[PDB]
RNA sequence: CGCGGGGUGGAGCAGCCUGGUAGCUCGUCGGGCUCAUAACCCGAAGGUCGUCGGUUCAAAUCCGGCCCCCGCAACCA
RNA sequence: GCGGGGUGGAGCAGCCUGGUAGCUCGUCGGGCUCAUAACCCGAAGGUCGUCGGUUCAAAUCCGGCCCCCGCAACCA
RNA sequence: GGCGACUUUCUGGUCUGUAACUGACGCUGAUGUGCGAAAGCGUGGGGAUCAAACAGGAUUAGAUACCCUGGUAGUCCACGCCGUAAACGAUGAGUGCUAAGUGUUAGGGGGCCCCUUAGUGCUGCAGCUAACGCAUUAAGCACUCCGCCUGGGGAGUACGACCGCAAGGUUGAAACUCAAAGGAAUUGACGGGGACCCGCACAAGCGGUGGAGCAUGUGGUUUAAUUCGAAGCAACGCGA
RNA sequence: AAAAUGGCAA
């Protein structure tokens, strides 16, 4: 009924919207995930990094119940939240192994979306 | 468009207890400069306050602004809490203390004092809801806290 | 990747790896490519780039 | 005529099952903020739970009675 | 020939099921603005087509009259 | 016009050096003849992304927009068609001449430096220019040739022709009407432009006005007459 | 975020 996976990956979304946190096994199946819309913050306080740090204490705490002790980090997205939330990971004691950056970047690719006139 | 900080002024301690805040919530009372009646009403709120309470009256005045005055207050720039000046922190305690003694509904301006005082120390006086209401508000905009 | 040193502290290595994403340019890289720019404004945009350096 | 299901602030919707502990969400109502408007934020009010009995330390909760409502059988005077 | 409707200046509810006139706009007074518009605040205005009937009581039901509208007006 | 992953095949042009050869064989270029962004058009194919149109949501007095969520043609390929773009260096082509400083690309020559050739920038004389500016990459000084203009609007319209599947393209008036249209630069003013600064401007506070009655001024209305003047701030307990 | 308009002469 009880997992017990010591050494996971976290998965740290942010974006200017939102800021997702997601705690995953080495394999990749998620053990746990919290969001700021999730948490109750909503329009602009789900950008702000006390969101995205309580997101990821959230997140963190349903993890150490599966019994993870050490995570890493990674991290996608321009999103301002990003830095609190690795500082709240280790925060909630999860232990951070590594912190990498997985944003993607086309190598000219498909086309991007219209630039907003307003 | 301000030059800079003016000086502020400062207050002689009040003879009856040798308190600058005595003289401040004095000064907080008096209107139309009528000192006197704000002197009368404060010295006997204070004797009634001692006698129900069965303790020093300037005891439970500092027990009272204690729980009145606010640690975190939001202004707007979004409103973001910030740490209230200790100068503006007293200033606030006094402020409330006075206005909801008004709000209250004893005959008496000093019987309304006297029981906002106890109850401020009771920490159920409306001054004192009145920071806990500008602690909830300066809780919710932690996130624009920043 | 970047690794959290032994002994270190976890906003050490975090400052560390904010250095390593700013080497790498990928978060700049990103925002270029968030909205669509005519092509003859990129060449303009690249030779002001240019012209700045 | 049977079988099955339900009745809870103005309303919807849990706890019922697995007794003690009517929650939740809108509609409200007053404030704060917004130039503002809206949104958001804060405070306050409104169901004793369909009803009536029994049991029990304690029942919206369970067991009974009763009523209303719904669905399905019954649908060849 | 058979149905429907006639409610503030306008458009539209209330009628089924008698006692209860609503909404949006316009209007009038104030505010805002250099001024106007927009916006904001407050207020007024409908004998319910018209004559009758019934009823304690009629926008509400019932019977005429007038106006308006829809449909039908066929077979040799 | 355009051309940005890599590979191979086919293929055009240019530049340096040398001075084998030829021996003015050059230059421009009406009419022609080709090529020509994007959009569009035809036929066949393909369809991820983006996205005219179109549909919700929002915004707003309205919102046939801006913003949001979707979304068709199109965007892509082949083969035709169209033949236009602020197709711009708003600068036709060839040639020679006329200060310099400096960067870079592909060379050549001689000792990191110098010299030199063809490009590609910046700076800057002489000279030019209405001015801004240009200045060996002329908008300087000269010669050849071609294209083009001669106030604004009507009007790139009408008619005719030609061309196109169509959309349209090319060519291209007049009647009428005006006394001006314009280029550059200057001084102000202004900006939902910027920077630096003030004032109870705001903020932080305190006490009011707007509600009641009354006093007074004014508007309006009234009257034989309600005397005249003041009219946003800067008329309205103002002349009084 | 929204954010319209203002007789011709002098
Ligand atoms: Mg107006
Ligand atoms: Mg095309
Ligand atoms: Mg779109
Ligand atoms: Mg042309
Ligand atoms: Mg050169
Ligand atoms: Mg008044
Ligand atoms: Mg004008």
């Amino acid at each position: 009924v009880k997992k017990n996976i010591e050494n996971g990956v976290a998965h740290i979304r942010s974006t200017f919207n939102n800021t997702i946190v997601t705690i995953t096994d080495e394999f990749g199946n998620a053990l746990s995930w919290s969001s700021a819309g999730a948490l109750g913050f909503k329009g602009s306080k789900k950008s702000t990094p006390f969101a995205a740090q309580m997101a990821s204490e959230t997140a963190s705490k349903s993890a150490m119940e599966h019994g993870l002790k050490t995570v890493e980090v990674t991290v996608k997205g321009p999103g301002p939240g990003r830095e609190s939330a690795i500082r709240a990971l280790q925060s909630a004691g999860l232990e951070v192994t590594a912190i990498r950056d997985v944003t993607p970047v086309p190598h000219n690719g498909c086309r991007p979306p219209k630039r907003r006139r307003v | 468009p301000r030059k800079g900080s003016v000086p502020k002024r400062d207050v002689l301690p009040d003879p009856i207890h040798n308190s600058k805040l005595v003289t401040k919530l004095i000064n907080k009372i008096m209107l139309d400069g009528k000192r006197g009646t704000a002197q009368r009403i404060l010295y006997s709120a204070f004797d009634l306050v001692e006698q129900r309470s069965g303790r020093d009256a300037l005891e439970v005045f500092e027990e009272a602004i204690n729980n009145i005055m606010p640690v975190l207050e939001v202004k707007a720039r979004y409103q973001v809490p910030v740490e209230v000046r200790p100068e503006r922190r007293t200033t606030l305690g006094l402020r409330w203390l006075v206005n909801y003694a008004r709000l209250r509904g004893e005959k008496t301006m000093e019987d309304r004092l006297a029981n906002e005082i106890l109850d401020a120390a009771n920490n159920t006086g409306g001054a004192v809801k009145k920071r806990e209401d500008t602690h909830k508000m300066a809780e919710a905009n932690k996130a624009f806290a920043h | 990747k970047t690794v959290v040193r032994k002994n270190e502290s976890l906003e050490d290595a975090l400052r560390r790896f904010k250095r390593s994403v700013s080497k790498s340019g990928t978060i700049q890289e990103v925002r270029k490519r968030e909205f669509y720019e005519k092509p003859s404004v990129k060449r303009k945009k690249k030779s002001e780039a240019a012209r700045k350096r």
